[PDB]
């Protein structure tokens, strides 16, 4: 590095422990060799004297390259090198018959070192953060691997030879540039984790349902546009990511044929209806992930046997309205309809007895509908850019309720039950028309955040606030406050708070 | 905020089963969020200088692995620290089982009668799926003489930092 | 096509008087941040670049020296770029300047990379204009899916293994480039920690190690922590921005460290002049420095 300024060139101008370690090893005898944390540029060749040695721990260095006599510890069975600056390593390894993992994650390697295909006895291989392009077809050496992980490459695809890996049992190949799964993946029926995601596939080949112990796939963030009807195989799957793909339909036996499927997401697709099929193919999930989608209308019935869902998230949708078994959803605990275009909520959400977090913004709401107090068991409502006027009295009933959000609504004033909702704890009322606060605001002790800032006709704060004493965050800003002194206001929320209380009656 | 010099080194040593949320944990001890996806951990390192009871040290906390087809060298990895947190989710039983395998996994690698560590319960959160209650939790603290804390990682964080600060006290008291 | 299209209606309003906007539908604004958050998650946090290159400062919405700086240093993609952040804010036309580096990062995402400052957060875009700009022209959902963009941006980028390319500077937490590579995204800026301190921290000659910062966050490094940090970890230059420079570019901790300011006139009240470092083959790095009016 130079620099080429003021018309000329500048530039920035600024191991006995390890020898130790080693003679103590070969004193000893140990057939465990600990030398990671050490800042080791240059491996000693003295340590080929340690043929004893059948663990070999040197991560965390600066090792550019492994000397040649490390070829010499042939009882070697664990070689840990990860975190060092290794570009290739050397050919004298092939005399470690008994190596049986390699560690290589986080260093400079361009490619797989062609002594590597020759280390048969390997079951166990680490490639992650590499620079590696490519993977040559005499990967079908390591019969015997079992784990694999070459995530966080540059690979582009994967040669056929993979198919031969019949002991796979863990395939890691996320964070690559792959674009096509080879149709010989099927051949490893052993594997039972198998990562795709980060990656640019178009398709699955039809034989990934031959991996019947499958129980993990990772599909997430890729450009699948079908998954084909061959995965309704691999029953043993737990939860299935489809965030960010193309997908718009699914099979209609995948589902159902998923019976340990425990959580299903679909976000950021091309979905714009539910996928096809009854009920029962959400009997089994707990929780339904389908936001950032153009999904327009909610079947009816579609959640009837779902006794066990509990989680729904619907953000970022085209949803008008909702179905007329809304109320039917009584073992939900969690729903989200954020960033939808709904003009009401019909009366039977009443019935969503369990229901404890609901989240309504960003819609064209105008009203709460009457008996939103049944909701005993509610503990978060979020009501953020919607168009309310008015909150009904039914609302004092919600004993539970902690967290209240009323930011950018054309709300003028508050009801006079507010006061009951002892639990609550947040209340973001800022960008409203409040013209005044409601004497029974001083009742909420558990209060703690109060946001009242971009009214401009909240001219008076209640004396009654300065009873809140776990009142610890408020904000003001851009009230008028005509009615304060304006030196109080000037000061602060603090100085507010002062002045309430000592003017208490 | 601005730490001293010559600072003493924590090695902390996070284990478990899989999927109880030690790396949830650590990143929202260290990164301050919460991820919401799962990814099997192999080993991670993260290094942070605080200052506990108004002494600054240096805590490298080390995410081991809690699945066996990713636990090659965890062994070794353990054998390094300082430290333990035995973390288990109280919605799996099996997790909870394992702590006993866990904890003597670490006397064995230690060779010691007993040494720093304390059972860490996570997901409180989730107080619908709890299968194990706290009087089981403090019932196999109280057997392997060990400080016992709930932690939730889901924002908002429970006692995320306070279970790390505990373990760098236990080791500075022993 | 309509990348393209989009491209090309960015670039129209060149050699114009300043001030003029570039009217695009809300959609295809939605589209290139979706596309650029892909694109960003597609990649590595910690970048490993290769030259030649041109890193640039930081922009802070000022979208005609963006062009000023793309012609001097050529239109992609017949050079290379690498931002430092600081793209939006402090700007009449942060929208532009963001939508045409969006585009330019879709277009060519192995020739242009951008990374994040501290103006990227939430936080920092409610307080200092862009939230404002964002909801004068558009909805308050554009500016959410621009904070769901940004917070996807990778924070750090490594140069042929010798040139350490950073928004604020050094951390005391830093020790090793796998904890750069080990923060997970989508994430927010926190108050505190690895990631705060890459992107608030500032060089002082007044301080011996670590020190307070005037900002009110992060920390304040001194000449020794630079040179001990490149020994440590073999390299030969830190390059930064973050900070504002009268000549467009200052070498700190004797040339170890360079600090980049591509935005000439800043802000209005600042008579500075925007540099930008071009990088060859040989690692001779030039700066070309864009006069003030
Ligand atoms: N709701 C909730 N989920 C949590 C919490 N902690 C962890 N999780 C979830 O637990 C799952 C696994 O988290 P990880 O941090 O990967 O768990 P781990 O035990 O470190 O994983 P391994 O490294 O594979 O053993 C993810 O779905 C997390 O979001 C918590 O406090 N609350
Ligand atoms: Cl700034
Ligand atoms: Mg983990
Ligand atoms: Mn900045
Ligand atoms: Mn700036």
């Amino acid at each position: 590095v130079a620099f080429s300024v003021d018309n000329t060139i500048k530039r920035p101008n600024p191991n006995a422990e390890v020898i130790k370690e080693l003679n103590k090893c070969r004193e000893e005898n140990s057939m465990r060799l600990d030398l990671s944390k050490r800042s080791i540029h240059i491996l000693p060749s003295s340590i080929k004297e340690l043929t004893q040695l059948t663990e070999l721990y040197l991560y965390s260095n600066k090792l550019q390259s492994l000397p040649a006599e490390v070829g010499c510890l042939v009882n070697l069975m664990t070689l840990a090198l990860s975190e060092n600056s290794l570009t290739s390593l050397p050919d004298s390894l092939d005399n470690l018959k008994k190596l049986r993992m390699l560690d290589l994650r986080h260093n400079k390697l361009r490619e797989i070192p062609s002594v590597v295909y020759r280390l048969d006895s390997l079951t166990t291989l680490y490639l992650r953060f590499n620079r590696i392009t490519t993977v040559e077809k005499d990967i079908k050496n390591l019969s015997k691997l079992s784990m694999l992980s070459i995530r966080e490459n540059k690979i582009k695809q994967l040669p056929a030879e993979i198919g031969e890996l019949c002991n796979l049992i863990t395939l890691d190949v996320a964070h690559n540039q792959l674009e096509h799964l080879p149709k010989e993946i099927g051949n490893c029926t052993q594997i039972t984790n198998l990562d795709l995601q980060h990656n640019e596939l178009l398709d699955l080949p039809d034989t990934i349902g031959n991996l019947s112990s499958l129980s993990r796939l990772g599909l997430r963030y890729n450009r699948l546009s079908a998954i084909p009807r061959s995965l309704a195989k691999c029953s043993a799957l737990e939860e299935l990511n489809l965030e960010n793909n193309n997908i718009s339909t699914l099979p209609e036996s995948l589902l159902s044929s998923l019976v340990k499927l425990n959580s299903l997401t679909l976000a950021r697709n091309c979905f714009q209806l539910y996928p096809v099929g009854g009920p029962s193919q959400f009997s089994t999930i707990y929780s339904l992930n389908m936001e950032h989608n153009r999904i327009n209308k909610i079947p009816f019935g579609i959640f009837s046997r779902a006794k066990v869902l509990s989680k729904l998230n619907m953000k970022d949708n085209q949803l008008t309205s909702l179905p007329l078994d809304f109320g039917t959803w009584t073992s939900m605990v969690e729903l989200n309809l954020a960033t939808n275009q709904l003009t009401k909520i019909p009366e039977d959400v009443s019935g969503l007895v369990s229901l404890e977090v609901l989240i309504l913004s960003n819609n064209l709401l105008k009203k709460l509908p009457h008996g939103l107090g049944n909701l005993r068991k509610l503990r978060e409502l979020d009501l953020e850019e919607n168009k309310l006027e008015s909150l009904p009295n039914e609302i004092a009933y919600l004993k539970d309720l902690q967290k209240l959000v009323l930011t950018n609504n054309q709300l003028t004033t508050l009801p006079r039950g507010i006061g009951h909702l002892t639990n609550l704890t947040h209340l973001g009322l800022g960008e409203n028309l409040l013209t005044h606060l409601p004497e029974e605001i001083g009742t909420l002790e558990n209060l703690e955040e109060l946001y009242l800032n971009d009214n401009p006709n909240l001219h008076s704060l209640p004396f009654e606030l300065a009873l809140c004493s776990k009142l610890s965050i408020m904000s003001i800003e851009n009230c008028p406050l005509s009615h304060l002194p304006p030196q109080i206001v000037a000061g602060g929320p603090s100085f507010i708070i002062q002045f309430l209380k000592m003017q208490g009656p | 905020a601005v730490p001293s010099d010559n600072l003493p080194t924590y090695k902390l040593v996070v284990v478990g089963d899989g999927g109880v949320g030690k790396s949830a944990l650590t990143i929202q001890f260290f990164q301050k969020i919460f991820v919401p996806d799962y990814d099997p951990t192999i080993e991670d390192s993260y290094l942070k200088h605080t200052e506990i009871d108004n002494q600054w040290a240096i805590l490298d906390v080390l995410d081991t692995a809690g699945l066996e087809e990713f636990s090659a060298m965890r062994e070794q990895y353990m054998r390094t620290g300082d430290g333990f947190l035995i973390v288990y989710s109280v919605t799996d039983k099996a997790s909870f089982e394992h702590v006993d395998r866990f904890h003597q996994l670490i006397l064995r690698v230690k060779d010691r009668e007993s040494f720093p560590m304390i059972l860490v319960a996570n997901k409180v959160d989730l107080m619908h799926l709890r299968k194990i209650t706290r009087e089981q939790g403090k019932e196999m603290a109280t057997k392997h003489n060990i400080p016992y804390i709930e932690t939730s990682a889901k924002d908002p964080p429970l006692n995320v930092d306070k279970a790390f600060h505990d373990l760098v006290r236990v080791i500075r008291q022993q | 096509l309509n990348l393209d299209s989009i491209i090309g209606r960015l670039l129209e309003v060149q050699g114009s008087r300043p001030g003029k906007n570039v009217q695009l539908t809300e959609n295809e604004i939605r589209g290139l941040c979706l596309k650029s958050r892909e694109i960003f998650l597609s990649q590595p946090i910690l970048l490993e670049l290769e030259a030649p290159l041109k890193i640039c400062g930081d922009i802070h919405g000022q979208y005609y020296d963006l062009l000023r700086l793309f012609e001097y240093g050529g239109f992609p993609p017949e050079s290379n770029y690498l931002f430092l952040g600081d793209y939006v804010d402090r700007g009449k036309q942060s929208l532009e300047t963001i939508c045409l580096l969006l585009a330019y990062k879709i277009k060519y995402p192995e020739n242009f990379f951008l990374l994040r400052g501290n103006h990227e957060c939430a936080s920092i875009n409610r307080i200092y204009g862009f939230y404002d700009e964002c909801k004068r022209r558009y909805n308050i959902k554009l500016w959410k899916t621009f904070t769901d963009c940004f917070n996807c941006l990778p924070i750090a980028a490594i140069v042929d293994e010798k040139i350490f390319c950073c928004h604020g500077g050094l951390s005391p937490d830093l020790q090793s480039m796998e904890q750069i590579r080990r923060i997970m995204r989508p994430t927010d800026v926190p108050d505190q920690g690895l990631l705060c301190d890459l992107l608030w921290s500032d060089p002082d000659k007044d301080v011996q190690g670590w020190g307070e910062n005037d900002r009110g966050v992060s920390f304040t490094f001194g000449a020794e922590v630079v040179a001990k940090f490149l020994h440590k970890h073999d390299l030969d230059l830190i390059c930064r921005a973050h900070q504002v420079v009268e000549d467009g570019y200052e070498f700190f901790a004797k040339r170890q460290l360079v600090t980049l300011f591509s935005a000439p006139n800043y802000c209005g009240e600042f008579d500075n002049a925007g540099a930008m470092m071009s990088v060859d083959e040989t690692l001779m790095c030039s700066f070309q420095i864009l006069k003030p009016a």
